């Protein structure tokens, strides 16, 4: 039992210009060296915990040596190019006390001693060599490096999902180091056997809070770490992903295109649509005596519905539909697939302030909706008898 | 903080409380169905209950015990509901859009401000990154104080790579460091074309270059103007410099001479509207008149410095050899002189 | 199997072996350039 030396490794070894400027063309990611070498240093972070998901199921203290095992070698020799990297970062930056407090930084400090007095010395350790899983944080960094991503909410969300899966493997890692050694101070022979999958589940179930109990941690370590785990992730729910997921569940209500189908005819209405004009139309279009009903009303009309012009749509849903658009944008056009409507109907502001100007709306909007399918019937609604002219 | 000291001492209370009923047990029952738990396994328990995981594991089993625990459960519903929510509701409120621009080096900047809605955003970044524009390492940071709408949210987002904003006012001189104006290229001043009044709207925009001048006089100001009578006060302004490469687009002076100039001989405002601006490239095969177009669009309005070797050389003879010899097309020259400022030159004579 | 658990050679090295990698590391770095 020789953890405490490679532990303590680790904590020891935690705690011009031209060159400088050198460094931080290297590591700077606009150029393709440090494109790739952050390509580099992710693909082998993903390989360290590989690696360390395959030792799970080995013995925490085991001796071996370097010409034993080929994995050992891949593994120190992962080690000896994250160590060049990190040599590189610290060098890279004017100033070094961030970089002695650097999350990497740090994962490298606690990465690298342990491997290194793992690979030749015996007993060797499972130490705290999941923290590899953090490299994930940057994996949405390089989906952008590789243009794969082009939206800015699916890199937020990819970002999202790679912090979550991340901490998710480092707590998981945590559970399965406390709980496979003993408590310290209980010389070791109160520990309990856990798989690393079997840690996995358990914080799932942890931070659902379904809690089955089929499996927890019953060290006081263990248990110590748990409620600091539900702390930070009840704290974090509360933090980090509230207003991000209130993001990404926004959406626009009528927003679409108008589904066809073959055999229903639908008419296209656009104009003024508010709650008194489009009460009368329908009251008198869908008048219950017609024997005219495959026909399908399309509303279009730029402005939001409120609520009971909503409720209105709905009495009425199997015969009439309500997109937000303007007949000005060909797009909104296209949307309610006007080319192929038996007509367009526009109604008209009859209670407006200069109904020369709404007649003129009006008369644009037919010139639109003309531009758009020129073979199409239509009938508007005219305020005025003189601007009816325009038509002409 | 109070908070956080409130939900420490009702935890460790109940706790204790927990503690203390179960080592002992039910008092008619002759405390012999007690159960033996440390304090800190009663302080796990507690917190394992409060966020409704429920292992299992550790519970209490005494009658006093399972009873303060439906209590401590019911109480903490009614806290969490009553007590805690509105404050947790108020420190989870966040500013959206503050915050500083952070500068990379390299990469250079403008700043854009003025009116900043939807249509100007829409068409200034429409013109601006055109995809044609081999230079694209320029980076627009926005700054206006009404925090933008949804659908100008979206038109931001939808050039997120290149389009930063901030909620502020040039006016502010704090709001200008949060920019890193000393530090951009330049400062691009929209206008609000349709305004009841051009007048106030020229003035704001006319202190807006005050400010952002006196924040930094060493800066390129580009600024929309309404009214043509309102550019004299920027020579009002000593640090603005129309040699340095400060400009007045004036919209309606522009916009009238391509009309009148346009009357004098049609299509001059297409010829120059194609030159300045920037188009994508698309192929015609078919003999149409949009073949010819595209031929004719192909072209673009350039400056550059003469060599030595027209110096001595009429203009007609210049712009002889640069076309027949070159197949580049002298439009106008800039003539030097110590009396006057440099002037241009529409087709010069022969004398010339 | 099982050598040894325990050797003060080796223990007297353990202790500076992660600083002692990473300083040439730095070392390298700062020459090389």
């Amino acid at each position: 039992r020789m953890w405490w030396a490679f532990l303590a490794s680790s904590m020891v070894t935690f705690f011009m210009t031209s060159v400088k400027d050198w460094a931080g063309v290297m590591i700077s990611a606009q150029t393709l060296t440090g494109r790739v070498l952050v390509v580099l240093v992710f693909a082998l972070s993903i390989g360290a915990l590989v690696i360390y998901f395959i030792d799970s199921s080995n013995p925490i203290e085991s001796c071996q040596n370097f010409y034993k095992d080929f994995t050992l070698q891949i593994d120190m020799a992962f080690n000896v190019f994250f160590l060049l990297y990190f040599g590189l970062r610290f060098i890279a930056a004017n100033d070094k006390l961030w970089f002695w407090l650097e999350v990497n930084s740090v994962v490298d400090f606690f990465t690298v001693p342990p491997v290194f007095v793992s690979v030749y010395l015996n007993r060797s350790w499972l130490g705290l060599r999941f923290l590899r899983a953090l490299r994930l944080i940057q994996f949405s960094e390089i989906l952008q490096f590789l243009n794969i991503l082009k939206t800015s909410n699916s890199i937020k969300l990819v970002n999202l999902l790679s912090i979550f899966i991340s901490t998710w493997l480092t707590a998981a890692g945590f559970i399965h180091l406390v709980e496979n050694s003993g408590d310290p101070w209980e010389n070791f022979q109160n520990n309990q056997a856990l798989t690393y999958w079997e840690c996995v589940y358990l914080l799932m179930v942890t931070m659902s809070t379904v809690g089955y109990g089929d499996v927890y941690a019953k060290t006081t370590l263990g248990r110590l770490f748990m409620v600091f785990f539900i702390l930070g992730g009840l704290a974090m729910f509360a933090s980090y992903v509230p207003e991000i997921i209130e993001l990404i569940g926004n959406r626009k209500k009528y927003g679409g295109s108008y589904s066809a189908v073959s055999g229903r005819k639908h008419i296209v209405v656009c104009g003024h649509i508010t709650l008194e004009s489009v009460s009368n139309f329908l009251k008198a279009f869908l008048h219950k005596a017609r024997d005219d009903v495959n026909v399908e009303i399309v509303f279009l009309h730029n402005i939001s519905p409120n609520l009971e012009l909503e409720a209105l749509f709905k009495r009425h849903f199997t015969q009439v539909e309500f997109y937000q658009g303007s007949v000005l944008n060909p797009h909104d056009l296209a949307r309610v697939k006007i080319e192929s409507a038996d007509a367009c109907l526009i109604l008209a502001n009859k209670y407006c302030a200069d109904p020369d100007a709404e007649d003129a709306s009006n008369i644009m909007r037919v010139i639109s909706i003309k531009n758009y399918h020129p073979k199409i019937r239509i009938i508007t609604q005219m305020l005025q008898y003189h601007n009816k002219a325009h038509l002409l | 903080v109070n908070l956080l000291s409130i939900f420490i001492s009702t935890w460790l209370t109940a706790a204790g409380f927990i503690h203390l009923v179960e080592n002992s047990g039910d008092p008619w029952e002759n405390f012999q169905n007690n159960q033996a738990l440390t304090y800190w396994e009663c302080v796990y328990l507690l917190m394992v209950t409060m966020s409704t995981v429920g292992y299992g594991d550790v519970y209490a089993k005494t009658t006093l015990g399972r009873l303060f625990m439906v209590f401590f459960i019911l109480g903490g519903l009614a806290m969490f509901a009553s007590y805690v929510p509105e404050i947790i509701e108020l420190i989870g409120n966040r500013k959206k859009y503050g915050g500083s621009y952070s500068a990379v080096s390299g990469r250079k900047h403008i700043v854009v401000c003025g009116h900043i809605t939807l249509e100007s955003v829409s068409n200034f970044l429409k013109a601006f990154l055109h995809k044609a524009r081999d230079d694209v390492n320029v980076e627009i940071v926005f700054l206006h104080n009404i925090s933008p709408n949804l659908e100008l949210e979206a038109l931001f987002k939808r050039h997120f790579t290149q389009v930063e904003f901030y909620q502020g006012s040039v006016l502010n001189p704090h709001d200008l460091a949060r920019v890193k104006i000393e530090s951009a290229d330049a400062c691009l001043i929209l206008a609000n074309k349709y305004c009841a009044d051009p007048d106030a709207e020229d003035a704001s925009n006319i202190m807006r270059v005050i400010s952002i001048k006196n924040y930094h006089p060493k800066i390129r100001i580009i600024t929309q103007m309404l009214q043509y009578h309102n550019k004299a006060h920027l020579l009002n302004i000593p640090s603005w410099n129309w040699k340095e490469g400060d400009d007045a687009i004036c919209l309606a002076e522009l916009k009238l001479g391509f009309i009148a100039q346009s009357c004098l001989a049609q299509g001059l405002s297409t010829m120059l509207a194609n030159l300045f601006s920037m188009r994508s490239f698309i192929k015609i095969e078919e003999d149409t008149w949009q073949k010819y177009y595209l031929e004719g669009v192909s072209n673009e309005m350039y400056t550059e410095y003469l060599s030595s070797a027209f110096v001595g050389l009429s203009f007609p003879t210049v712009c002889e050899l640069c076309f027949v010899k070159l197949k580049l097309l002298m439009i106008a020259i800039e003539y030097k002189s110590a009396n006057r400022e440099s002037r241009i030159l529409i087709n010069p004579g022969n004398h010339l | 199997h099982c050598a040894q658990p325990l050797a003060l050679r080796d223990l007297a090295v353990v202790y500076t072996l992660g600083p002692a990698s990473f300083l040439v590391s730095l070392a390298s770095c700062l020459a090389l350039g």
